[PDB]
């Protein structure tokens, strides 16, 4: 499910909506919970 | 009716360090945009 160039609708930012929206993955998580340096931005987080 | 007021020089020291550090408005971008609306909410904001 790729990291590679649009050939298909727009694939860059996209998600399950299906015929009807609001579902997502039952099992929530994704990551090891972490913390440190708090930032309120994703550019912010790129400066430092 | 006497005084001495350590209360005071110390109240005025530490005011004095936070006029000559100023906080004004800077809008930091948020997360996954970059730098455009940040000249323009600034613009407004230095002219009046």
């Amino acid at each position: 499910s790729e990291k590679d160039v649009q050939l298909m609708a727009e694939v860059v930012d996209l998600a399950t909506g299906e015929k009807q929206v609001l579902n997502d993955i039952r099992g929530r998580y994704e990551c090891y919970t972490d913390v440190g340096p708090s930032f309120q931005s994703m550019k912010q987080q790129n400066r430092a | 009716r006497g005084q001495f007021d350590v209360v005071r020089p110390v109240v005025r020291k530490l005011v004095s360090e936070m006029r000559q550090n100023p906080i004004d408005v800077l809008y930091r971008p948020k997360d996954g945009a970059r730098p455009d609306a940040a000249d323009v909410l600034m613009g407004m904001y230095r002219t009046d």
